[PDB]
RNA sequence: UGCGUAAUAGUAGCAUGAUUUAGUACGAGAGGAACUGUCAUGCCGGAUCACUGGUCUGUAGGUUUAUUUGACAAAAUAGUGACCUGCCGCUACCAUCCGUUGGAUAAUGGCUGAACGCCUCUAAGUCAGAAUCCAUUCUAGAAAC
RNA sequence: GACGGUGGCCAUGGAAGUCGGUAUCCGCUAAGGAGUGUGUAACAACUCACCUGCCAAAUGGACUAGCCCUGAAAAUGGAUGA
């Protein structure tokens, strides 16, 4: 799932941390935290994470957030990898802290998306794109 | 019409008699996309089809070619040309694949509609369904012909062709024709001719000058074969039509001048213009020269097409020009082949210069087609009609002018309820309840507010960009929002959405009002309304308030702030409207209830009671899951009411846990709503149906029941009934080859009984239920019957007057007249078949009057044994011959009950019984302080006298004597010949010639045969006759679509229950006749599961009790 | 035992599994495509070297793309491409052995090559009188003769010629004291007439504007960097000592099994990091220059805009260890075989490609120049760095 | 002692997604494709270091502790005193660039066509045709020239 | 060429040789089963059984056993000893 990039798949794959890392939820939604069980499309090979995405979906869960969105995997999207990244361009984006939000398996986000988004993941992405005013 | 607004549409809306209602219908929603692209671009309040296509309206390229996707939804389309309104509206209902109550149901919200009908296949369940119910309505519908621009540029074939397919599309409605009414004379009309002007001074008279020549409606007013005054169409969008006949015959006008109505007449079929300098010689009307499309009109269409195709800039033009029209704008601007097309296609496309001037040729005013449709659907009942002299106070004058009143008191009519808990529009404050500021909006929420919603959007949170140049303008809806508000408006606020919290008052249905205003009252009826119910469906007619008539008295008034469909949505400002309208109840009100029509008259004759049936009884007995949200179903089922006709929620003879619909998979559908779009709960579903009726073929053998039909030595009638069960439990005593009695006592209390056949029609009526629950219980206390008693009799014919039993009547003379009281338990559901045979005045204080059942006769007192009798066999009637299943086919017969029997036969079971009683013997007379015995003589009045010296107070004890009855009976039964009656619908299925075989074919798959063919008079269609089961004719239609195209059109009737070959069993629940064994496939079929989780059903009766009772645990069976 | 995984690729290529030393430290030759084509003026194979590299914005054409034309910055290797000189022809032989030397054929235009392929003779490893002519430069007026005599056998003689080329570096800073010469194999028209344009390139000394284009797929061969004795954990892309507990440094862990009951050739083992040839394909170059020397020096882009400000290309700076530009170049798509004191022999793709960005012409904007800390981005830096202060910064260090 | 040849051996790229096709074919419907093209990714393989990140005996500079050299200063010891920067260098799908095309077949589909008047992909004969086969390209270079 | 009584009787608007079932008989002919299939809503049409024209002398089945093939896949490369 879900599957829609890009064109392309906007480029290489950048991750701020796989498996087992805890990303804000950025979202209006009760979710307090987000953390990883796995990312789609990592096919993946002997010992080696399932790497977090750029902008792409993952296999999440809330560790710490609403009781009720508490427990039960969730398809998200990550937004913003602490760890740095250079794009087709000659920059390199980088951040203070992971972070991502908890999405619908078309990837839709729930209610509106809180901080800054590299724009990569809202060309992936197009609702990303339209529910939210910072787009950097 | 570009620029409209709804200041103007307001006053002109307030006026009648000139408005024309006009709607949007198709088959299966087919051709839904033509007709509204069309009518987007027309409209001004919506800013054209450049800020259009909001309100919900999904157009698509795959229901052309051939699709359903169907969808509930409306679009405000008022039009505020020349002089006059016109209340047209997109009414776009989904109907219902599927014959159903559904169809009728949503497809009754249309005034005037245009209806699209075989898209490229007729005879179907689809057709036969939705516009069932158009084209039995005479409201002038007109007949749209389906895309021609398929033919041009899809497929690439000529003009020519377009006459070929108009001809295959009246072939294929003249079947649709002949299913109803009569098509022998319309088969000459489903051609393509034009046989007037044949003469030498109009082939050269009328076609260079004009004249004119007449083009009125001839025969038929519907939408078979006729012109309808200039408004057939060939409704197209593949980049954007609005044109048809008339538009042809404009060009052609254009050309040298000739008049429109001639040249329409022209077109519609075949016509022979030589074109030497159109002037015509005879010999070309009997050999041919060439028709008319191909050689002018949609000739020059298709040279566009090839034009385009190639990409030529001027050619394009050229032809443009050609074809009697201005050539646009966009020639040199862009590149355009396409554009070009598109621009023109926008310049032409507003057809309500041309199309309302037809429209109002063709229909004068919505007031006259009234009249035409009260008779044609259900108005008082399927029986009579408003229109009839049964049922009329007011309404004959009424609707002639439509409306109940003039000043609007508004009323109710069904057309499925919008989903609440996502649309709450309709709310109370300010900016709704101000209907102007709502107007206001509407009118600028399509372009002008868009640019503004944008700039707020994107830069708010500031910094969308970085480094750029959109926080450097920081627009306020100038220069950059500006663009893209043309192909397509960005985040315009199509509905109006809720800026405050839900309130949910959503409905959708129809109403015809007068001119209703702001603040009007009407008075609300309750959930259960008599004298509503009391009007409909008989020719009673009166208005009176509550005084005690309807179960709630109420004296409680309810506002009515707007008329709204939710075409605008929110409390609209168009609320003004004619007599006779599209639009449904608005202000406060969702209630379009059965026995509730929301009225300003506090009573009144229903003017539309809810839809009909197309195959009688699908039901199912569900049960919900988790303990709380147990009556949240039943609480949702009260909405279910309001959206589709048929429920099981008012009037409990089923339980409350149980849907009524007509369908194959309407069902379904309703099953899913409440989980869905009703209450929120999740239910535990049970797809197998309908339990058959079980009938006992034939009475038992000489035993202890002497009056009979001689033997039941039978090996099996289609499985075994003498080796598969009984001849241990009580057998082992009495009876070797089955058991029809018991022996727990040992001949102290015991019966016989037996179980004959009864005639089919007699049965049907038993079935139907025309009795009460109180016409077989409790008649001291209430009043004593009259009317009912002959009408029992007259069903099943049984008497206190008859002292040789059910054998002779059953034989011998039908439909006598005389009384049926003192019966105790007249059926399983006391409403039914079966009846307690009196062949005695008093055996031994048993067998005579009810509990408080009376003739007005007595042999010595009514006193007697009615408690333990009632109880009793209520229960043998309820277990049959398999356990379980209401007794249907049967008339049940008593040979005796004996109590007080001072005989007794020696054995264990004997003994164990006196050890537990103390008893010598039985009895009633006698007494020694010991055991109970209860009787209606003690309840009634005191001891009984004359008919016995003491009163019954001994024998085997009551709960005992209450056990043994039920269980005789169920031995009796279960020994006794039986074969399974399957529930039945007639398919009454229109066929054609190629299709009859297949049909024959599913038949045989699933069971039943083909009894006889009719031929309709002068058509290759037929109507074949043939039995099939409920439980199989469910995903029938589907099937019958799936085998061929659906060239065969099923219509399910009911015909009552047949006799049909199947194993009529299911392992007895007593384990001491489970040592015999019922077989795990014939005495446990899969038709014969309908039990386990098909029969939790009582507003009447469903118990069963556990049998054999006998103090405690331990001293139940010691010696036994 | 199954495996248990799946995936074991062999870590690394078993393609280049002896993986030794290579010996020649020119891009060695072994390979070139085949024509009759009237254009012959092709060559098939320059020499330049690496000298560096640099980065390049340029904006990108390839539509379909999430942007169809947009900036972007991509690596770019840049080498010196000095004057390849012909001393001379060799013949060949077609046969089923393979083909074979005869015998060389050379003319006479330059004679510096000679003391390269020299000081070695004789007694103490070397000596600098000449012990030996024996397969060895021939005289001048008395050995043309040979090459008319022998020009008509190899006219004659179908199997295909290549010339004797060698560049000039002496002419850079390098002094190599190795000598540096290559094959070139002579494409296209009739053996004849390769033969007569062979004869005719003695008479001169060609560069590479001749042979590639601006834009031109170069199938590039080198030698790669010589790492040393070296693991396994480095050698391959093996993961290592499982655990700190473990008892290795050095390891796989198995190495064969007992299974066929020797050690299998294939099998990860440390020995000395790829000193190799290998042949990467396809680089595209975005630009032949013009050569510095005698005005050219100040200009390697042109007009301000697309080609910028005037400047030389080259990396400032004489560096601790390495070279700095002073000739014409060529600007490959990123990376080549080994560094900066190492011959890319050059050759055009066997089977050269239309495809899809392998021809794309291409056009470039701002360009770098290196080592930050210590310098900045050459001419304008150079400036306001001086106006700042000529105690703080400038930017050149010798 | 040059510059070559290439027997022999090994051999590498594999795979996905989006998009076009196309909401077209197909289909009663609900749903719903492909050949080709286009742009990217996973893993793998070979390089490299223009960029960035990583590191530090560059003990290159600073900041600071304790100590010692009377103070200032400049140095030491602290087995690299600690800390912040940090070059060259080495290196990270923690960066970048690169990984082709001919015949031969398999299954299989045919063609003519007998045995066997017909008929048949077959027996004679032969057409197309896999990630296959073998070459091309690529590594090494024989007591081989 | 491959007909008639004839839509034989059943079931069945209809199923006529052929949804399916039964009895399965005779006339005329060299020749034709109340019919092998295809097909038809079903009839028909074609095809078969059945008969003749031409070519012109061999042909058809059913088994039997000799060799060959199919069956017949496992692990370092590979063994009629080569």
């Amino acid at each position: 799932m879900s599957k829609a990039q890009a064109v392309g798949s906007n480029y290489r794959v950048s991750l701020g941390l796989p498996v087992g890392a805890v990303m804000n939820s950025a979202d209006n939604s009760g979710a307090k935290n987000l953390y990883v069980i796995a990312v789609k499309g990592i096919k993946g090979r002997l010992n080696r994470l399932p790497s977090a995405g750029v902008g792409d979906m993952v296999m999440a869960t809330v560790k710490k957030g609403k009781p009720e969105l508490r427990k039960k995997v969730c398809t998200g999207l990550v937004v913003r990898q602490r760890k740095h990244w250079k794009r087709k361009d000659g920059v390199y984006i980088y951040f203070e802290d992971n972070a991502g939000v908890m999405c619908n398996p078309k990837g839709e986000v729930k209610g509106n998306i809180l901080g800054p988004v590299a724009k990569e993941c809202s060309d992936l992405w197009p609702k990303v794109a339209t529910n939210a005013g910072t787009i950097v | 019409m570009v620029l409209n607004s709804l200041d103007k549409m307001i006053q002109l809306q307030k006026n009648t008699a000139n408005i024309r209602n006009i709607c949007v219908l198709a088959h299966v929603d087919h051709g839904k996309t033509t007709l509204a692209d069309c009518l987007i671009s027309s409209n001004g309040i919506i800013s054209s089809r450049l800020a259009g296509k909001l309100r919900y309206m999904d157009s698509r390229e795959d229901e052309q070619i051939r699709g359903i996707t169907m969808k509930s939804s409306a679009i405000s389309l008022h039009y505020a040309t020349g002089n006059e309104e016109y209340l047209i509206n997109l009414i776009d209902s989904p109907g219902h694949v599927d014959f159903s109550s559904e169809v009728s149901t949503a497809v009754r919200i249309c005034d005037g509609c245009i209806i699209v009908v075989d898209a490229v296949e007729g005879v179907c369940p689809q057709t036969q369904a939705v516009l069932r119910q158009a084209w039995l309505e005479n409201i002038r519908p007109v007949l749209v012909i389906n895309k021609i621009d398929r033919l041009i540029v899809e497929l690439k074939f000529t003009p020519q062709e377009a006459y070929s397919h108009l001809k295959n599309i009246l072939e294929q409605i003249n079947a649709l024709t002949g299913t109803l009414f009569t098509s022998k004379v319309l088969e000459e009309r489903a051609e393509r001719e034009t046989e007037s002007q044949v003469n030498p001074n109009s082939e050269q008279g009328e076609q260079v000058y004009d004249w004119s020549t007449g083009l009125e409606d001839t025969d038929d007013s519907h939408l078979y074969f006729s012109p309808e005054q200039g408004n057939v169409v060939f409704t197209s969008a593949i980049d954007g039509w609005g044109f048809g006949i008339e538009h042809f015959a404009r060009i052609y006008s254009q050309k040298i001048g000739i008049k429109k109505e001639v040249l329409m007449k022209t077109l519609w079929g075949d016509y022979y213009i030589n074109m030497k300098a159109k002037k015509i010689m005879k010999g070309d009307q009997a050999k041919g020269k060439k028709p008319l499309f191909v050689q002018l009109i949609l000739e020059n269409i298709w040279s566009l097409y090839d034009a385009v195709l190639k990409k030529d800039k001027d050619k394009i033009d050229k032809i443009v020009t050609s074809l009697g029209l201005k050539i646009g704008a966009r020639e040199a601007r862009h590149s355009d082949p396409k554009v070009q097309i598109n621009a023109i296609c926008s310049q032409w496309l507003p057809i309500s210069h041309a199309v309302l001037a037809m429209v109002c040729q063709k229909l004068p005013s919505p007031l006259d087609i009234t009249a035409e449709r009260v008779e044609r659907l259900m108005c008082t009942g399927s029986q009579t009609f408003d229109s009839f002299p049964p049922e009329t106070q007011a309404l004959k004058a009424a609707f002639m002018k439509c409306g109940s009143e003039d000043t609007a008191p508004v009323i109710i009519f069904v057309s499925k309820m919008f989903a609440v808990d996502a649309k709450a529009l309709p709310q109370n404050k300010p900016r709704p309840l101000t209907q102007e500021e709502i107007a206001q909006r509407r009118e600028r929420a399509r372009q002008r507010h868009a640019e503004k919603l944008a700039a707020a959007q994107g830069q708010a949170p500031l910094e969308p960009t970085q480094d750029g140049s959109a926080i450097e303008t920081c627009p306020k809806g100038e220069e950059p929002r500006g663009d893209e508000q043309q192909v397509e408006s960005m985040t315009p606020k199509p509905v109006l959405q809720e800026e405050n919290n839900q309130e949910s008052f959503i409905a959708f249905a129809r109403v015809f009002s007068g001119v209703a205003r702001r603040g009007k009252k009407i008075f609300v009826l309750g959930p259960k309304y008599s004298p509503l119910e009391f009007l409909r469906r008989v020719p009673l007619g009166f208005s009176a308030p509550p005084d005690g008539l309807p179960q709630v008295p109420h004296m409680a008034y309810c506002a009515l702030e707007n008329l709204y469909l939710l075409m605008g949505r929110e409390l609209e400002y168009l609320e003004e409207v004619p007599p006779g309208n599209v639009l449904g109840i608005g202000g406060l009100q969702d209630f379009v209830l059965k026995s509730a029509t929301l009225c300003s008259l506090p009573s009144c004759p229903p003017f539309i009671p809810l839809n009909f049936e197309a195959t009688p009884i699908v039901r199912v007995a569900v049960e919900p899951k988790h303990p709380s949200e147990m009556p949240q179903l039943v609480k949702g089922m009260k909405l279910l009411n309001q959206a589709d006709p048929c429920v099981q929620i008012l009037i409990q003879e089923t339980g409350e846990h149980v849907l009524v619909t007509a369908g194959e998979v309407h069902l379904q559908r309703c099953l899913d709503d409440l989980k869905e779009r009703f209450a929120k709960i999740h239910i535990s579903v049970s797809e197998p149906i309908i339990p058959f009726r079980e009938t006992i073929t034939k009475p038992p053998k000489v035993d202890m029941v002497n009056e009979e039909i001689g033997k039941q030595q039978k090996v099996a009638v289609i499985h075994q009934m003498k080796e598969d069960q009984s001849k241990i439990p009580e057998g082992i005593q009495v009876d070797s080859d089955g058991l029809i009695t018991i022996t727990t006592p040992n001949k102290l209390a015991t019966l016989s009984v037996r179980a004959m056949p009864l005639p089919e029609e007699v049965t049907q009526i038993l079935e139907e239920n025309s009795d009460l629950i109180r016409s077989m219980e409790q008649l001291t206390s209430s009043l004593n019957e009259g009317e009912n008693t002959h009408m029992i009799h007259q069903k099943t014919q049984e008497k206190i007057w008859e002292f040789k039993g059910k054998l002779e009547q059953h034989l011998t003379g039908r439909r006598w007249r005389n009384i049926v009281d003192q019966i105790w338990s007249f059926g399983p559901r006391k409403c039914g078949p079966n009846i307690l045979v009196n062949k005695s005045e008093d055996f031994q204080n048993s067998v005579w009057t009810g509990p408080a059942d009376k003739a007005s006769k007595e042999a010595s007192r009514y006193r007697d044994l009615g408690n333990s009798i009632v109880s009793g066999f209520q229960l043998a009637t309820l277990s049959g011959p398999m356990c379980e299943e209401p007794l249907m086919g049967v008339c049940f017969v008593l040979e005796k009950w004996d109590l007080s029997k001072f005989e007794e036969q020696g054995a264990s079971d004997l003994a164990k019984e006196g050890q537990e009683e103390n008893e010598t013997c039985s009895g009633g007379n006698e007494n020694q302080e010991l055991q109970d015995g209860c009787s209606e003589a003690f309840e009634k009045r005191t001891s009984q006298k004359g008919e016995s010296p003491l009163t019954d107070c001994y024998g085997p004890f009551s709960g005992q004597l209450i056990a043994t009855m039920k269980e005789a009976c169920r031995y009796a039964l279960q020994v006794k010949p039986q074969r399974l009656m399957a529930a039945m619908y007639t398919c009454d299925i229109m066929a054609t010639g190629d299709v009859l075989g297949r049909v024959y074919a599913v038949l045989s798959k699933r069971e039943g045969r083909v009894l006889q063919e009719e031929m309709k008079e002068g058509t290759d269609m037929f109507i074949i006759k043939a039995v099939l089961p409920v439980a199989e004719s469910f995903g029938f239609a589907d099937e019958i679509r799936k085998r061929t195209s659906g060239l065969a059109s099923p219509q399910l009737v009911f015909s009552h229950w047949e006799i049909i070959p199947s194993d009529p069993f299911w392992v007895p629940t007593t384990e001491e006749e489970y040592l015999h064994f019922g077989e795990k496939a014939d005495s446990e079929n899969q038709a014969r599961k309908y039990m386990n989780a098909v029969r939790k059903r009582k507003g009447l009766y469903v118990e069963e009790k556990i049998v054999e009772h006998a103090e405690k645990q331990r001293t139940l069976s010691k010696n036994k | 035992m199954s495996h248990r995984k799946f995936e074991a690729p062999r870590h690394g290529n078993l393609g280049f599994r002896p993986r030794k030393r290579a010996a020649r430290h020119q891009g060695k030759v072994k390979s070139f495509p085949k024509d009759d084509r009237t254009q012959k003026v092709h060559l098939t194979a320059f020499m330049g070297y690496k000298a560096g590299m640099t980065h390049v914005v340029r904006d990108l054409e390839k539509p379909g793309s999430k942007m169809h034309k947009k900036e972007i910055v991509e690596a770019v290797t840049i080498i010196e491409c000095p004057p390849m000189y012909i001393v001379g022809l060799v013949g060949y032989v077609e046969t089923a052995q393979g083909l074979k030397t005869y015998k060389t054929v050379w003319a006479q235009h330059l004679s510096d090559n000679f003391r390269r392929r020299l000081y070695k003779n004789w007694y103490k490893s070397k000596s600098k009188k000449a012990f030996t002519k024996y397969v060895k430069q021939y005289e001048t007026e008395e050995g043309k003769k040979s090459i008319e005599a022998s020009l008509q056998a190899i006219k004659k003689r179908c199997s295909v010629v290549r010339v004797i080329a060698h560049t000039q570096v002496h002419k850079l800073k390098l002094t190599q004291k190795k000598a540096h010469v290559l094959e070139i194999q002579v494409n296209g028209g009739s053996i004849v007439e390769k033969v007569n344009f062979a004869v005719a390139n003695f008479e001169k000394t060609v560069n590479v504007t001749g042979v590639f284009a601006e834009n031109e797929l170069i199938d590039v061969i080198g030698v790669t960097k010589g790492k040393g004795f070296n693991g396994v954990i480095k050698r391959w892309g093996v993961r290592k000592l499982p655990r700190k507990t473990h008892k290795g440094l050095r390891k796989v862990a198995c190495i064969g099994a007992w299974h066929p009951s020797r050690v299998s050739t294939t099998v990860p083992r440390a020995g000395q990091l790829g000193y190799h040839h290998r042949v990467e394909r396809n680089k595209k170059i975005y630009r032949i220059g013009q050569a510095q020397p005698e005005d050219g020096k100040q200009i390697s882009t042109g007009k301000t805009e697309f080609d910028l400000t005037e400047k030389t290309i080259n990396p400032m700076g004489g560096f601790a260890h390495y070279g700095m530009v002073k000739h014409e170049f060529l600007m490959l798509k990123g990376c080549v075989a080994g560094p900066r004191k190492r011959a890319l022999t050059l050759r055009k793709s066997i089977t050269t490609q239309t495809g899809r960005a392998a021809l794309e012409k291409i056009t470039l904007k701002f360009i770098d120049t290196s080592s930050k800390f210590g310098h900045g981005l050459h001419q304008t830096a150079e400036d306001k760095t001086k106006y700042f202060g000529v105690k703080k910064s400038r930017s050149t260090k010798a």
